[PDB]
């Protein structure tokens, strides 16, 4: 795994002993180069995972979210660029240091062998976000959400930290391999009960979980779009990564705790969707649409059903490229209005005949349109529910609706519709900004032709 | 660049305080009014009627027409809504009661009649559809290791 | 639907020849550019009528505001003219 | 699809009728079956060949992997990843093997259904039959494990319904 | 506001159309169109404020269970079949300015005099911010009306967009 | 066999190649409108070629043609499911849609987007042949999303009018209500069953099945536009009539039925389903002809017009008539699209005028819109003979001749008579009486292109129906022994119809001044469903969505 | 007789039913006189943005913004021990959830003793 | 439904119950009762493939109808009066199925009478 690592890390001086010019060119090249050698860790084993060494190993599972995050990193940065052109020189450089680093952490955190040291990583790819989101945020109005931040930490890592500490104490070992081996059967005990929690609510709050999610709306309205595109594409998926291997030793104490957890999103899921089609800004609207996506995987892997892990992967996969897309589609916007508003301008296939073309495109996958991996694996999930309860088709059934009610309601209010008569700054479509919601979209589909490389381990 | 006066508020308690919130939207102080201080915190937003665009005139030249709002109008809490797209609350055809109660006649009614025909359906007066061969029993696949009970259904 | 050309030269007639039937106006004393109450000596329920005949003629609806001040046949030519852009 | 073996895939024969046409007009079906052989048959035959010699004058072979047999669950011992990892891949490879059996199962009644068409139900009592018992094993061997599937696990079931039948068997003398 | 004497004719003329489309038929419009004129003309007389303030109230609660259940609406105006269906069709004026060289290089002509177009967008601006503060008001306009241009060679202010405002068919 | 296989798969193929052009290359711009109706006019002919193999044959081929994905025991193709009714409704399909192909290349020549628009007519015709072709839900389930989503855009063509955008959604809102079933019959196929493939799933022949047809009981109701779901599809006449001539008369329309037909193995045990899908075809059966009596909207009266027509084919299957509902599939397709393509000429000449009651003197003035609108007409009253008698008569028969529930007759005849008054009166204003359209003339049909277009759709209602009948083979035993006058009965009442409305129509001419009546406007008023369903109940889900 | 139509949320009074508007006052001439010139300057103050060539921007509405900035209310008003909207209207949103922990659990303790007994169909699912 | 109307207007007890009709024993005074045979046996009915609900007594003579409708193709007016020797064939199983009720029918309505006078 070091063969990414390194030239990953040798970004760092192309980003800076490069010329004035080239800054953007140099690392685009290379970035985008690199992910072709990602393709290369495809070469799974029916039986077995690749273990290369005791520091780093990808499974099946591990690989498609690592495609995902290096396929990812060009693509922040070509909508970057048209920002921060204004910027001077040298902060540039650190803006795109950090994302080397963020790559870097995420790359290494998914291919850890060792819980501990995903820990350590997974603590460590927070930093780089919330510079990015506070550095260049997009806001000035101080909301003083740290207790959010702060409420993880006393919610989530920490206790995480003492739990795993117990397990190395009490088993001998935190290597995900060796757990394959002396995973032992958790009784039923208060101290357990507490155990369980620790294992969990650090991933739950990330992922996020319904009611714990007041920090992503607020955290999109102000991350700029180089930093909003990781957090939903890469950061809300460390929590079912984590929560898909932790939960190995939780059973059967995850028997009857899930319900809880169950009930919120079952119910979050539709909470989520009818607020979007009140909300009043293009992000803000996929910021809930973001949670309620990731609802849906909560269910899946709490019931841990050999189908549940199977969609929960795709849905991890097609969200991120949705949502990653739909704030490049929805900031291709602010590149001309400077606004969040949804209202604020309207019928833009008057004058972006191309921009619209993605937002249909972009809008139909969004709601699960078949055979698109958007809804084999949210179709997937569907059925697995059955089995566990006959009743939730209810709820799903209502999810879908909803998602489908509010998706084309945000196509239909932009596009669809009279164009403002004072707006006078709707420049024609830009090759970069169109570029860059195609290498989105056509991917998307491509997955839909062999959905082998995205089923998750259980195939 | 906006002053934060110039921004919603607290519930003002006083008249004193609500003479800006009328002016602050441009809505004289005779047709502003906010929702009752309570926990839930509309602030100092007036109380607009609840109505729709299509009842608001298309025939004057508005700056969005399509919207039928003017710049600097205030905006109903709710008018993303009461959009033309959305909910409309323009003057109904017929009477509110009996428009929802003339569809509970015709479809309430419907129901109920089914089962009572259910109870005594229609149909023609004749025997079944005879058939040979222990009444297809192993024609349906039926096991032919146990063989049924012997079916003729003589002539007449 | 191939094409619905519209000309003023063709529209003038179309406007006034609607006058042509009414049955409370003398035809010859009227003119392109008279004013109905004074020169025509008519009001302005009167008026109502003339301006209902010209949808009906046309077809396309007239705002209540904008219909009375079309005392002259010209303005009403200039309603149908500009409201559909038609120029010659 | 080189050559597929036809035991494993059963195939009651077709019996064609040999039409006995009694009508006093021309066969329209005949005019185009003829264009088949001719205009679209050999010249989806006649490029086939020509490809096809090439690949006698190119050679080359690949094989079929063959696993032997190691110790199983059963001769593991307990925290030994050595022998547990050797009948963990072993458990994994051939339950993932039974997989398929389903599958190919599954395959022969999608034959009995089609070709025989409105004679479905008397004409796969075999296959239909045949059905049930490949269901009983599979359902019986790997299911209500949960996704973390794992030779303790499965061998713990087998452990679960081997005991579960005893009491039952002893019960009945 | 309007007064009711204006008021008189919203319902003249509306109250016809319901009418015209339950009479259908062309010798029964004029005859039924005959007999409410008849009825109107029974109080068209009428000069008494009070009464004809109140000969108002019944006529509105008379023709609500008269109106149609299904009222015909002109095409083009609000509601009908060609409500702003080509709207989707019309493109704003301004955008000409984004305009690709090669392809302004079409039409070479037509462009040409829209700069002047234009030049008198601008130099004529300067004069028309005055020529509307000696027609101003003190506590804001009291209306929104508009003067003409009181000398030659120059344009009534405000009045860019409705001359430039697209044509009714683009296609 | 090859042969039939081979040559029958093209259609399929053959109609994506234009579409395959349209993303690639700048060859040829200003001829794709005619390339794409050569190809179904050449699809149609490989669409013939399979029609005779199969009549002879009666080779119900399901062709399983790659290995797509593989579950534990699951898998997946893009197979197809060459049968009865694939190879005898897509030509059906084709045929109609030839005609409405040229009859849209004169009608949108005032589109710049004219090419545009026949980049998604194309896309949906390749959809629903897939959904009637597949062999499993998956497959099958895309299709009934792509009718759903072409529709979207061909049902919101001009995006300006607001009218397109309510009412797109509207149907959207439906047509994804109707999917909840959908998914849910997946659901119970996948667990109590283990499979996506019809093999499996009849052969097995579930012994309780009534969850996973209930799913498919919703699946019909709003995607079919019965009642309970019904109002979208009257919604669709905001837009280009040649869109809603295929998607909403024809193609989309037909989905809802299908299903339960395709499933008819199951269906026919459990008794639950036909009863409430017969009373629910006799609630709307009914429903849209008696709100249909007194409806004032050309486009919408035959959307109506239409409405009741499906709302009977539900009661056909309720009736447990496998094949023979099928037939009223195609017959009733064919002229109705046609009047659809009639109403077209009407509104053609003249100019942006839709009321019925704006309409009139065309019997000389409209000479061959005059022609054919009798034939559909006759044909949809039920016209002996004709292409939709042979279903009203046959379908009447076991209804009425078989176990029935006492009150599904009861609606079954009394809106029957209905479907020929509202003829009566589409064609009195539209025929009969001296004109009434504005004082200009625009009337002008001369125009060979729609000719043709009227010519091919014209002949299909007189003719094909009959020929229809013919090739198709026994499968079923036709009740031909009953009483005279249930035999008859369709041809007892059939003429009430036309009479009574008749009486109805003419003593209106008398000079009487009007009456309001509650049932007037309650019929008129589309019995309030939508005038109040559609205010409420976005009202609840948005105005409460907040709190 | 023609039963006045009852004023409901979902349907506004016709406009010439209203008695408010039949008679014009003092009390109603200066409140619309007012509005119309207050409206007026806003067109006139925007008037200038519309039609003067040199803006290439999109307006900053000040309507839009409070429109908008009041939607996001997160802490500013509202008091934490208000029992008329606190207790209540946090039942809206913990209520419904409770009601579900029973209704999948009873089926799910309910599914599991049939199948301990195979009093539950399960024979050909294989999927879970 | 003169048949619907009498027997619930009517004495209800008269009408056999069409669902579980019949009823009554097949020897109730009817002797001697030709069988009804079949022409084609288990196999030809196999080999025919026709729909169950297609297959009955009568449909012996259904099997006539199509051999010539295979040989017909392409032409379709030619195997017209074979279908008649299937239909009238069916024809006259509707009369047995009307007729085969009546005796349900009678001997309900007989037996009323005697019971009648059994207690009178
Ligand atoms: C506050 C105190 C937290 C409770 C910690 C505790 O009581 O652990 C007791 C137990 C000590 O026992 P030990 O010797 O380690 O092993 C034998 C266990 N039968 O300790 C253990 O054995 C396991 C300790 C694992 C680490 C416990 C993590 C403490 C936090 C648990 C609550 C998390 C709640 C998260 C927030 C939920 C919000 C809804
Ligand atoms: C190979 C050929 C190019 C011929 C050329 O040099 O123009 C390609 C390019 C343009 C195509 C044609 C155009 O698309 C339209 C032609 C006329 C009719 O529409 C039928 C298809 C039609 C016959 C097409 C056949 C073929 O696909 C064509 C002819
Ligand atoms: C019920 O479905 C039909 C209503 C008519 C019943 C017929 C009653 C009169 C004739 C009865 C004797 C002749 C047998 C039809």
């Amino acid at each position: 795994m070091l063969k990414y690592i390194i030239p990953t890390i040798m970004l760092m001086p192309l980003t800076w002993l490069s010329k004035n010019n080239m800054i953007w060119v140099n690392s685009t090249a290379h970035s985008l180069l690199i992910s072709f050698t990602s393709l290369l860790l495809m070469n799974q084993f029916g039986d077995n995972s690749l273990n290369f060494s005791l520091l780093f190993f990808s499974d099946s599972l591990s690989t498609p979210l690592l495609i995902l995050t290096m396929w990812l990193l060009p693509l922040m940065l070509m909508a970057s660029q048209h920002h921060l052109s204004k910027e001077n020189l040298t902060r540039k450089k650190l803006f795109i240091t950090m994302l080397i680093s963020l790559q870097l952490f995420l790359i290494m955190t998914f291919t850890a062998m060792e819980l501990i040291l995903f820990y350590i990583l997974f603590e460590a790819t927070l930093v780089p976000t919330l510079i990015i989101i506070t550095r260049w945020g997009n806001q000035t109005e101080r909301l003083n959400a740290g207790l959010y931040f702060l409420f993880y930490t006393l919610a989530g890592s920490l206790p995480l930290l003492v739990a795993l500490i117990y397990i190395q104490n009490t088993v001998g070992s935190l290597n995900f391999l060796m757990l394959q081996y002396w995973v032992q059967p958790v009784h039923n005990s208060w101290s357990n009960v507490f155990m369980w929690l620790a294992c969990m609510m650090a991933f739950m709050v990330k992922m996020p979980l319904y009611g714990l999610h007041l920090w992503l709306p607020k955290a999109h309205v102000e991350a700029p779009i180089a930093g909003s595109m990781v957090l939903a594409a890469v950061l809300l998926k460390l929590g079912g990564y984590g929560m898909l291997r932790i939960t190995l030793i939780l059973n059967p104490m995850t028997d009857f705790m899930a319900y809880p957890f169950i009930m919120l999103s079952l119910w979050g899921m539709i909470m989520t969707s009818s607020i979007c089609l009140r909300q009043t800004d293009l992000k803000s609207l996929i910021a809930y649409s973001s949670v309620s996506h990731m609802a849906l995987v909560i269910v899946a892997i709490l019931i841990q059903t050999p189908w549940s892990y199977m969609g929960a992967t795709a849905l991890m996969i097609a969200h991120g490229l949705t949502s990653s897309m739909l704030f490049c589609l929805a900031n291709s916007n602010y590149e001309r209005i400077h606004s969040r508003t949804m209202i604020l301008a309207r019928g833009l296939q008057t004058l972006l005949p191309l921009m619209a073309t993605w937002w249909l495109l972009a809008s139909l996958t969004n709601l699960a349109l078949p055979p698109t991996i958007n809804l084999i694996g949210e179709l997937f999930v569907v059925m697995s529910t059955f089995s566990w309860s006959n009743i939730t088709i209810i709820l799903m059934g209502v999810n879908m609706v909803i998602t489908a009610l509010y998706s084309l309601y945000m196509l239909i209010m932009t596009q669809r519709g009279k164009y403002t008569y004072h707006i006078n700054n709707i420049s024609p479509s830009f090759t970069r900004e169109n570029a860059l919601m195609s290498l989105h979209i056509l991917p998307l589909l491509l997955l839909t032709l062999n959905p082998k490389i995205i089923l998750g381990p259980l195939y | 660049h906006i002053t934060k006066d110039m921004l919603p508020g607290p519930y003002p308690k006083t008249p004193e305080e609500r003479a800006a919130a009328a002016k602050k939207y441009n809505m004289r102080v005779e047709d502003y009014e906010p929702y009752p201080d309570d926990g839930t915190g509309y602030g100092d937003y007036p109380k607009l009627p609840d109505r729709s665009q299509q009842e608001r005139d298309p025939w004057y030249d508005w700056d969005h027409p399509d919207l039928r709002l003017n710049w600097g109008e205030p905006m109903h809490w709710d008018l993303d809504m009461y959009i033309r797209n959305r909910v409309d609350t323009s003057p109904t055809p017929v009477n509110w009661n009996l428009m929802c109660k003339h569809l509970f006649g015709f479809v309430a009614f419907m129901l109920f009649m089914f089962w009572v025909g259910e109870t005594y359906p229609a149909y023609q007066p004749v025997g079944p559809k005879q058939y040979p061969y222990n009444n297809l029993y192993l024609e349906r696949g039926g096991d032919p290791n146990k063989e049924p009970e012997p079916v003729v259904h003589y002539e007449i | 639907s191939d094409a619905p050309p519209l000309t003023l030269e063709g529209i003038k007639d179309r406007v006034l020849y609607v006058l042509k039937l009414y049955d409370k106006i003398d035809p010859e004393k009227l003119s392109v550019n008279s004013h109905f109450m004074k020169d025509l000596g008519l009001d302005s329920l009167d008026q109502v009528e003339i301006i209902m005949a010209m949808e009906d003629e046309f077809g396309f609806e007239i705002p209540d505001i904008d219909a009375e001040k079309l005392m002259c046949p010209q303005e009403i030519v200039d309603y149908i003219a500009d409201k559909k852009d038609v120029y010659e | 699809p080189d050559s597929w073996d036809k035991d494993v895939y059963p195939e009651p024969p077709r019996r064609t009728p040999a039409p006995s046409p009694q009508t006093s007009l021309p066969n329209p079906i005949t005019y185009l079956t003829k264009a088949f052989d001719l205009l679209v048959d050999r010249p989806v035959t006649l490029v086939r060949e020509f490809i096809e010699r090439q690949h006698a004058k190119n050679k080359y072979y690949y094989y079929h992997r063959e696993f032997r047999r190691v110790p199983d669950i059963t001769e593991c011992q307990e925290k030994d990843v050595l022998c547990m990892f050797e009948a963990e891949m072993q458990w994994r490879r051939d339950y993932k093997v039974d997989q398929e059996i389903v599958n190919i199962i599954q395959e022969r009644l999608k034959a009995c259904q089609q070709r025989e068409g409105e004679s479905h139900r008397q004409n796969c009592a075999k296959e239909l039959e045949q059905f049930t018992q490949v269901v009983k094993a599979y359902q019986d061997r790997y299911h209500d494990l949960g996704a973390h599937y794992s030779a303790r696990k499965c061998l713990a079931k087998q452990k679960q319904r081997m005991l579960a039948e005893r009491k039952a068997a002893k019960e009945a003398a | 506001y309007l007064t009711h004497q204006q008021k008189v004719l919203r319902l003249y003329k509306r109250a016809l159309r319901h009418l015209e489309s339950w009479c259908i038929h062309r010798d029964k419009y004029r005859y039924f169109a005959c007999l409410l004129r008849a009825r109107f003309d029974e109080h068209k007389n009428e000069k008494d404020m009070v009464k004809a303030t109140q000969l108002l109230r019944e006529a509105e609660e008379e023709f609500w269970h008269g109106q149609h259940p299904q009222p015909y609406i002109f095409p083009e105006s609000p509601g009908g079949t060609s409500y702003e269906r080509y709207e989707c069709y019309k493109v704003p004026e301004w955008c000409l300015d984004d305009w690709h060289p090669s392809e302004k290089a079409m039409y070479p002509d037509y462009f040409a005099k829209r700069e002047q177009w234009k030049k008198l967008r601008r130099e004529s601006w300067e004069r028309e911010v005055k020529q509307l503060q000696e027609e101003t008001p003190v506590g804001g306009p009291r209306t929104e009306a508009l003067p003409p241009a009181r000398k030659q060679g120059d344009l009534p202010p405000l009045w860019w967009h409705i001359v430039t405002r697209p044509r009714e068919r683009p296609m | 066999m090859n042969m039939f296989s081979s040559l029958s798969l093209v259609t399929l193929l053959l109609l994506t190649m234009p579409i395959m052009m349209m993303s690639f290359n700048t060859y040829k711009p200003s001829n794709y409108p005619l390339y794409v109706k050569t190809a179904i006019s050449y699809a149609f002919i490989t669409s013939m070629i399979p029609t005779m193999m199969f009549i002879h044959s009666g080779q119900e081929l399901i062709i399983s043609n790659w290995h797509w994905l593989t579950i534990q025991t699951l898998k997946l193709s893009l197979s197809f499911k060459m049968d009865y009714f694939s190879m005898m409704f897509i030509p059906v399909a084709l045929f109609v849609t030839w005609s409405i192909m040229e009859f849209s290349m004169w009608y949108m020549y005032s589109d710049p987007n004219i090419n545009k628009f026949f980049k998604y007519l194309l896309l949906f015709l390749i959809t629903m042949l897939i959904l009637v072709t597949a062999n499993n839900l998956f497959q099958l389930f895309i299709g009934w999303e792509g009718v759903g989503i072409m529709s979207f855009l061909l049902i919101g063509w001009w995006y300006g009018r607001a009218d397109a955008n309510t009412a797109a959604l509207q149907a959207i809102l439906y047509n994804r209500i109707g999917d909840i079933g959908f998914i849910l019959a997946m659901a119970w196929f996948l667990t109590n069953l283990n499979t996506w493939d019809l093999q499996q799933i009849f052969m097995l022949n579930p012994s309780d099945s009534n969850m996973p047809l209930i799913g498919l009981a919703l699946a019909a109701t709003g995607k079919s536009a019965q009642f309970g779901l019904h109002p979208w599809l009257p919604s669709a006449m905001e837009g280009p009539t040649p869109v809603s001539a295929l998607l909403h008369s024809s193609t989309m329309v037909v989905a809802g039925i299908f299903l339960l037909i395709r499933f008819y193995p199951l269906t026919e045990n459990n008794k639950y389903i036909q009863s409430i899908t017969l009373c629910l075809g006799a609630i709307t059966t009914l429903f849209t002809a008696m709100c249909a009596l007194t409806q004032n909207d050309i486009k919408k009266i035959i959307a109506f017009s239409t409405s009741s027509q499906l709302g009977l084919m539900m009661v056909t299957i309720g009736i447990n008539q496998p094949y023979l509902a099928f037939l009223h599939i195609c017959t009733h397709a064919f002229f109705k699209a046609m009047l659809f393509m009639c109403s077209g000429s009407i509104i053609h000449s003249l100019n942006d005028e839709q009321d019925i009651r704006k309409m009139g003197g065309l019997f000389k003035a409209m000479p061959f819109t005059t022609t054919a609108l009798i034939v559909g007409s006759l044909a949809l009253t039920g016209m002996p003979f004709l292409t939709g008698f042979y279903s009203k008569d046959l379908i009447i028969e076991a209804a009425n001749t078989s176990y029935t529930n006492a009150w599904a007759l009861l609606m079954t005849l009394i809106a029957t008579s209905f479907t020929a008054i509202y003829s009566t009166r589409i064609i009195f204003f539209a025929l009969l009486g001296q004109p009434r359209f504005p004082t200009l003339v625009n009337i002008n049909e001369n125009n060979p292109l729609l000719i043709n277009s009227i010519k091919r759709l014209l002949i299909g209602s007189l003719f094909a129906g009959y020929i229809i009948s013919n090739n198709i083979p026994p499968t079923t035993i036709p009740q031909m022994t009953m009483p005279y006058y249930l035999k008859t009965t369709a041809l007892i009442v059939t003429i009430l119809g036309f009479i009574l409305a008749l009486e109805i129509s003419n003593m209106t001419k008398n000079l009487k001044y009007h009456y309001p009546s509650n049932a007037f406007k309650f019929s008129t008023l589309l019995g309030y469903f939508p005038t109040i369903m559609h205010r409420l109940a976005p009202y609840m889900n948005l105005s409460m969505s907040q709190k | 007789s023609f039963p006045k139509y009852e004023a409901s949320r979902l349907s506004s009074l016709p406009t010439t039913l209203d008695p408010a508007e039949y008679d014009i006052s003092s009390e109603t001439r200066k409140a619309q006189a007012e509005r119309l010139a207050i409206r007026s300057r806003l067109k006139r103050e925007y008037q200038l943005q519309y039609y003067d060539p040199s803006r290439r921007g999109v307006i900053e509405d000040p309507a839009l913004v409070r429109w908008t900035y009041a939607r996001s209310a997160n802490i500013y008003p509202n008091f934490r021990p208000n029992t008329k909207t606190s207790l209540l209207g946090a039942l809206f949103g913990i209520g419904p959830l409770v009601f579900w922990y029973y209704v999948f659990k009873t089926d799910r303790d309910r599914k599991e003793k049939l199948i301990q007994e195979g009093k539950l169909d399960r024979t050909f699912n294989i999927s879970y | 439904g003169a048949h619907l109307a009498r027997r619930y207007l009517g004495d209800a007890s008269v009408e056999p119950d069409p669902l579980r009709m019949p009823t009554f024993p097949p020897d109730y005074g009817f002797p001697e009762r030709k069988e009804r045979e079949m022409v084609a046996t288990q196999q030809e009915m196999n080999d025919a493939q026709l729909v169950l609900q297609q297959r009955d007594y009568c449909a012996h003579y259904l099997i006539r109808f199509l051999k010539c409708k295979r040989d017909s193709f392409p032409n379709f007016l030619a195997c017209k009066h074979e279908r008649h020797d299937w239909d009238y064939c069916e024809h006259l199983d509707y009369v047995k199925r009307m007729k085969e009720f009546e005796r349900e029918r009678r001997l309900l309505q007989r037996k009323k009478r005697r019971e009648q006078r059994e207690a009178d």
